[PDB]
RNA sequence: GAAUCUCUUUGCCUUUUGGCUUAGAUCAAGUGUAGUAUCUGUUCUUUGUAACA
RNA sequence: GUAUGUCUAAAGUUAGCUCUUAUUUACUAACAAACUAG
């Protein structure tokens, strides 16, 4: 159901917070990762524990389906893969680029993909696996499809390419001439949507078909989404869209018609928004503030 | 209809394709320029100067 | 003292390196005396001379001749002809950059010639429209050959090394940002400094990798930007106006 | 083709000086354009040589001369003539500087004398702006409190030194501390001689402690967040004093 | 009509704007004419002339909104536009 | 009686065709794989009350 | 396949409607059965 009122205040960081997730279908943790400081974890209210080891800010901080660890981008040329329960170093990885978002496949806690700003992706194991150069420009944001197998990578170009379980070639690489970008990108939960962000201050809807062509009137217009790494999200089993944007507010969408249902006038651009797997009405935002607004 | 299609395709062909790669490298222009700002803005929010 | 001994050589003609450079690309270029095809690995390097001021300084035939233009390669430690070199062996001092009072805002203290602006790297010989004092110092990763140290003893390393080059103004060290900012007392113990620590490495002797001192590149002295915090821009302004008012004084004696 | 502006001072105490002109010499440093360019020597035996450095545009452009690069009729600085004239006549009369090569040249053969070229040019307006001067002119280790961020690190050694008869000095600026050092142990019972005392610089206080702590950079603090912190509580430490 | 009758016409016009809203000094040797001009004057034309230029702006609109023969873009029936006032 | 706002018409062209020559010249004779684009076929949906700080 | 164009930290500047899915058609390919460019 829609987010309607700013309920909760978890103070975070005096910086950024610069990324917000969740565990997939337990709806019991959060990730902040601020500008100067190291990441904290909220809960539902109380908190956990730092994780030192960061100097630079961070851009994604992306869980896996085992959820036990965590994977943080940082901007200081380093991925980390930080456990959940104790917090010890499984790698690091010491690059050569400052790291976009940093995931991993849903089956194995062994494979797993680095993004980065030198036009490369990087899969790993439990120690490099195999490259991936297609994409001209730093590449900005990455997914993945139904369990996995495969692999959706977008960059500062518009092209969006899929990928495969390491396999260089795209099967598609999608580009037209007015895209400007797609700088983030969520899995809409039905398994079956595409939607990305795209600094047109609109959020595009493509499908998963071999037959991969765009579906009109499934585009969200009515933002302020044009130069900040802002998010989107998805509720419950589908039901609407929330994405934040650089008015500090909060914009939420249905999906048959994708009109406006509420502008929310939350206290700086909000950029990270994530629902609940659990709870099925509320939505988690942050902006460059560091206070985390719950909707 | 797919001959009346192409030919209501045809009769849209007003830029040449020069003007029609300028129109796209202006675009791109606009693209770069836009992420340039996104990053700055980023590492600003961060404080690296 | 140095007005007393006579300047050494501090190189021998065969022990100078080469002026071909060390090979970045495939063949040597004879006009620009560069190299082309290929531009992979660095041009700069850590400079094998140092200068050590009290033990090589003296007497030229340039206190013989009256000239007062400082020699470019007793800062960089490298001449060869040392007590018969034209220009000055010494630190510049106070009578010597005073005798240069007519002619430092335009040439500088080593007869190189002063340009418009500044370069867009902020390095070279200078500009003739700021009477520019001060010094950026960075390249200080690879001048300690990226050794983790504290703060406190790097600004103490770099204070102690550019003592040896006349009189300072103020020294601060930015630890967010890796660099100092050398100011001095005049503008031609800058301008000397600044060819004096070209390049060199804040290593101590006393340390492990002496032997291993000419591996990566060394400093980055070059000419700084004002300081643009309002408080330095006070003093700045203050400084200006007290110098103006000496000027002042000074028009009103001559008419 | 015009002769060139060289003032009394650059070609100095002579009366019989040969300069040797070369036609489109080399590019100036101001506008790059090349013009005549005029070398000499001072003396007859001079081991410097002497040459023009700007063209005569650039040079009546800012009424200066050619070698020494100062004022034609003040024999000073662009920078500081030009604040002269914004302390007297109360309007920020500034010397508009090129960056771009066209607008150097653009800047260059416009007919024109820019910045605080014009008072100075004619000796009327010249002596008027100089008795408005005058109507304004009417108008073994020891540690340091008390050191403003106006107080170089040179004056604390000049002033130590001119009261002793002639060593080294590490002063923190922002932390506003001072510290000095030396190796003879005649030169600490001299310094007590010559006298927590007072160092009287230009009446700026500057108080004095002996220090038997042996001082590096990091005892006046380990970073910039300490150095604001020890400034304030030393400068309470001072009004405890006061 | 002609350029001269209509800068005549639009003087009659800003006499009639004004009609419904209704010392000199020198020095000796610049030379400059300084005058005393009053800051509700001065003002008072600013913002006069921005309401012509913002009133203009919007007639232009007005006449940039109304489309109702054979065109494929916005600049081709600006240019049919043409042909039809061509056309008496 | 003095004037503001909205329309209608006229006038200004307002994003209003910015060179030339031999119309400057000549026009598929396949397939498979793939990409892009479009049509058609197919299936689904429609608040009071009390206490405490 | 050329011309040609574009990207590339080593160095740190001071606080009717929504949809899945297949057939067809159109334009493109130095991709295949030793060589061809303005
Ligand atoms: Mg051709
Ligand atoms: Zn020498
Ligand atoms: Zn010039
Ligand atoms: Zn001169």
């Amino acid at each position: 159901y829609l987010p309607k009122k700013v309920i909760r205040n978890y103070p975070g960081h005096p910086e950024g917070t610069t990324a917000l997730k969740f565990l997939p279908k337990t709806g019991h943790l959060i990730l902040s990762g601020g500008n100067d400081h190291t990441i904290k974890i909220w809960d539902f209210y109380e908190c956990l524990r730092d994780f030192q080891g960061h100097n630079k800010p961070i851009k994604a901080l992306r869980f896996t389906e085992d959820c036990q660890s965590f994977l943080s981008s940082s901007f200081d040329r380093s991925v980390k893969i930080w456990d959940t329960e104790t917090g010890k170093v499984k790698t690091r990885l010491h690059l050569n680029s400052t790291p976009a978002d940093v995931e991993s496949r849903p089956t194995n806690p062994h494979e797993f993909i680095v993004g980065l700003s030198n036009s490369k992706i990087l899969h790993y194991d439990d120690g490099l696996v195999q490259t991936y150069d297609h994409h001209l420009s730093s590449i900005l944001a990455l997914k993945y499809f139904p369990d996995g197998s495969k692999f959706i990578s977008s960059s500062e170009d518009k092209t969006v390419r899929i990928w495969e379980n390491q396999i260089n070639v795209p099967i598609k690489q999608i580009s037209d001439t007015a895209q400007h970008s797609m700088p983030f990108l969520n899995v809409h939960p039905s398994q079956n949507y595409f939607c990305a962000q795209s600094m047109d201050n609109r959020i595009y809807s493509f499908s998963l078909k071999p037959k991969y062509k765009r579906h009109p009137k499934k585009i969200f217009k009515g933002h302020s989404s044009a130069g900040y790494g802002i998010s989107l999200a998805f509720s419950g089993d589908g039901r609407y869209i929330c994405s934040g944007d650089s008015k500090s507010r909060l914009f939420t969408w249905d999906w048959n018609t994708s009109r406006l249902l509420n502008n929310i006038k939350i206290p700086k651009p909000i950029t990270q928004v994530d629902w609940h797997p659990q709870e099925t009405s509320k939505v988690i935002c942050s902006g460059a503030a560091g206070k985390i607004y719950v909707c | 209809k797919e001959m009346l299609a192409e030919a209501r395709a045809r009769l849209l062909n007003t830029q040449g394709k020069k003007a029609t790669r300028k129109i796209r490298e202006r675009m791109l222009e606009e693209s770069k320029r836009i992420a340039e700002l996104q990053k700055r803005r980023e590492l600003k929010q961060a404080g690296i100067n | 003292s140095w007005r007393d001994k006579s300047a050494k050589v501090q190189v021998k003609e065969s022990e100078l390196p080469s002026s071909i450079p060390a090979q970045t690309g495939l063949t040597f270029n004879i006009w620009y005396n560069k190299w082309s095809q290929g531009f992979a690995g660095n041009t700069r390097f850590v400079s094998p001379f140092a200068l050590q001021p009290q033990l090589h300084s003296g007497k030229t035939r340039g206190d013989n001749d009256g000239q007062l233009f400082f020699c470019l390669f007793f800062a960089k430690g490298m001449c060869c002809l040392g007590p018969k070199c034209e220009y000055l062996h010494h630190i510049p001092d106070e009578e010597d950059i005073g005798k240069l009072a007519l002619r430092t805002e335009v040439l500088d203290c080593f007869g190189r010639e002063k340009f418009a602006d500044y370069r867009e790297d902020m390095g070279g010989i200078g500009s003739f429209r700021k009477k520019n004092k001060t010094l950026y110092v960075g390249g200080i990763d690879g001048a300690l050959n990226s050794k983790h140290l504290k703060p406190a003893q790097i600004e103490s390393r770099i204070r102690f090394v550019f003592s040896r080059l006349g009189d300072i103004d103020r020294i601060r060290y930015v630890e967010s940002k890796n660099c100092g900012f050398v100011k001095f007392k005049y503008q031609a113990n800058a301008e000397f400094a600044k060819e004096a620590m070209s390049n060199q490495t804040l290593l101590l002797p006393s340390d492990k990798e002496w032997d291993d001192r000419r591996e990566g590149t060394g400093l980055l002295v070059k000419w700084a930007n004002e300081d643009p915090d309002p408080a330095a821009q006070k003093r700045l302004q203050e400084e200006l106006k007290l110098e103006s008012l000496n000027m002042m004084v000074h028009l009103i004696n001559n008419n | 083709e015009p002769p060139p502006n060289i003032c009394e001072q650059c070609l100095g105490d002579e009366a019989n000086i040969r300069m040797t002109k070369i036609p489109q010499g080399s590019e100036c440093k101001i506008c790059t354009l090349p013009f005549t360019l005029y070398h000499f020597k001072t003396s007859k035996r001079s081991n410097n040589i002497i040459k023009t450095l700007i063209c005569v545009r650039c040079a009546t452009q800012r009424n200066i001369c050619q070698c020494c690069m100062l004022d034609s009729r003040w024999h000073i600085p662009i920078q500081l003539r030009d604040h002269l004239i914004s302390l007297v006549n109360e309007e920020n009369v500034m010397t508009e500087e090129a960056k771009n090569d066209m607008m150097k040249r653009f800047l260059s053969l416009k007919n024109v004398k820019l910045g605080g070229a014009q008072i100075t040019s004619d000796p009327s307006e010249a002596d008027n702006i100089v008795d408005k001067l005058k109507n304004i002119l009417l108008r073994k280790s020891f540690f340091l409190y008390n050191i403003d961020a106006s107080i170089p690190e040179w004056k604390i050694t000049d002033t130590v030194s001119q009261l002793l008869g002639i060593l080294s000095l590490i002063v923190n600026h922002k932390a506003k501390c001072g510290g000095l050092r030396f190796q003879s142990s005649e030169l600490g019972e001299r310094f007590v001689s010559k006298i927590r005392g007072v160092l009287l610089i230009d009446r700026f206080r500057i108080f004095i402690i002996p220090w038997s702590s042996g001082f590096s950079a990091a005892s006046f603090g380990t970073n910039t967040a300490e150095n604001i912190k020890l400034s304030l509580s030393l400068n309470k430490l001072i009004q405890l004093e006061l | 009509i002609s350029y001269d009758q209509l800068a005549k016409l639009s003087y009659e016009k800003t006499l009639r704007n004004l009609a419904t809203q209704t010392k000199v000094q020198k020095d000796t040797k610049t030379g400059k004419i300084t005058i005393a001009d009053d800051d509700k004057l001065v003002n008072k034309l600013a913002v006069s002339l921005q309401s012509e230029s913002k009133k203009r702006y919007e007639a232009r609109k007005r006449q940039m909104q109304n489309a109702k023969e054979s065109f494929i873009n916005d600049k081709n029936k600006q240019f049919n536009e043409k042909l039809s006032r061509e056309s008496k």
